[PDB]
């Protein structure tokens, strides 16, 4: 769940 | 969908060490100056009693927290690196995986003074007595000695920049799925590092680079040592533990 939502957020 | 996924020149290869080094330059956690300027101030006898006093729970989960935080900055850096942003989820997601515990170990020596066998750690300088209470002395004392073999090279922060963009992008990583796409920026990144140390007259350092299995052993042994400890408080990791690591080194 947070890597994928880490490597989305620009 | 990137340069770097096909044949690059040597102007191309040139900007590429000029945008790997700002890259980490922009991601680093701790400055290279303040760390330096912070060997003097030293934890105190008092000071590592009241860390090696401390329960292996409450250890662990700072220490799982302080690595959470390095784990960060290295998810940064790669986001900020040639390419990577142009891979699959899938593949971004298995070499950061397989790969930022291997950055934060290489990041680490710049924390280390080899002078002393100490580690910053927490706003002073202590030797791996501090970590006494985690009640795993083989990979810590494995890590400092890492630690001092990376310390005994001089690395510059460019040669840190272009070598952890290397320890990242990684091919041979089980799991990719555009391996060829991985394998060219790989090859591009290994031009960028070889260049720079050629041009600084550095190529000696090579050969004194750890050896293929080095990095994965120590990441082994963490993932180890934290099954042990899961296995007594494993209430402590389901609570207690930062979801980014969870999702690391105990698969969710
Ligand atoms: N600076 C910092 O957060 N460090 C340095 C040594 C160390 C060991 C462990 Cl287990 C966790 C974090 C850290
Ligand atoms: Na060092």
């Amino acid at each position: 769940k947070i890597l994928h939502r880490l490597l989305q957020d620009s | 969908e990137n340069l770097y996924f096909q044949g690059a020149s040597l102007t191309e290869i040139e900007h590429l060490v000029q945008s790997v080094c700002k890259s980490y330059r922009e991601t680093c956690q701790l400055r290279l100056e303040d760390l330096l300027r912070q060997r003097s101030n030293i934890f105190s006898r008092e000071e590592v009693t009241g860390y090696q006093r401390k329960s292996m729970w409450e250890m662990w989960e700072r220490c799982a927290h302080h690595l959470t935080e390095a784990i960060q900055y290295v998810v940064e850096f790669a986001k900020r690196l040639s390419g990577f942003m142009e891979l699959c989820q899938n593949d971004q997601i298995v070499l950061l995986k397989a790969g930022a515990m291997e950055v934060v170990l290489v990041r680490m020596c710049r924390a280390y003074n080899a002078d002393n066998r100490t580690v910053f750690f927490e706003g002073k300088y202590g030797g791996m007595e501090l970590f006494r209470a985690l009640g795993c002395s083989e990979l810590i004392s494995s890590i400092f000695d890492f630690s001092h073999s990376l310390s005994a090279l001089h690395f510059s922060e460019d040669e840190i920049a272009l070598y952890t963009a290397l320890v990242l992008i990684n091919a041979h990583r089980p799991g990719l799925q555009e391996k060829r796409k991985v394998e060219q920026l790989q090859y591009n990144l290994e031009l960028a590092f070889h260049h720079h140390l050629c041009k600084t007259h550095r190529q000696s350092i090579l050969a004194k680079l750890p050896p293929k299995g080095k990095l994965r052993s120590l990441c082994s042994q963490h993932v180890e040592r934290l099954q042990i400890f899961q296995h007594l408080h494993p209430i402590v990791v389901q609570a207690a533990f930062p979801p980014l690591y969870k999702e690391l080194f105990s698969g969710g």
